[PDB]
């Protein structure tokens, strides 16, 4: 109930150590896909954890 | 009533007026997706709902 918001900008937010390590379980982009994600541009992205 | 089926995942864009009935398991990321499952392998159909 206390999630905290991380604004990260002004980086690459690249996905390959992301997706490609198999320590992650389950991970589902409802929005976007991970092969037109390198591909794409974005303004400003929180991370909640 | 799911009888219906949909595709999902494609390697790329049909052409007009073709027809796509490859059941073959998908693969979203780099690692191979060896016999009918692996990591990260999804099933092309999904059911309507
Ligand atoms: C931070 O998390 C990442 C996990 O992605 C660790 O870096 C490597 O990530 C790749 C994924 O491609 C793995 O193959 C490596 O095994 C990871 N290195 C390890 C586990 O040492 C990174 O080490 C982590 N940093 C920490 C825990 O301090």
């Amino acid at each position: 109930y206390a999630w905290n918001r991380k604004r990260i900008s002004n980086c690459v937010a690249d996905y390959s150590v992301l997706y490609n390590s198999a320590s992650f379980s389950t991970f589902k982009c409802y929005g976007v896909s991970p092969t037109k994600l390198n591909d794409l541009c974005f303004t400003n992205v929180y991370a909640d954890s | 009533n799911y009888n219906y089926l949909y595709r999902l995942f494609r390697k790329s864009n049909l052409k007009p007026f073709e027809r796509d009935i490859s059941t073959e398991i998908y693969q979203a990321g780099s690692t191979p997706c060896n016999g009918v499952e692996g990591f990260n392998c999804y099933f092309p159909l999904q059911s309507y709902g």
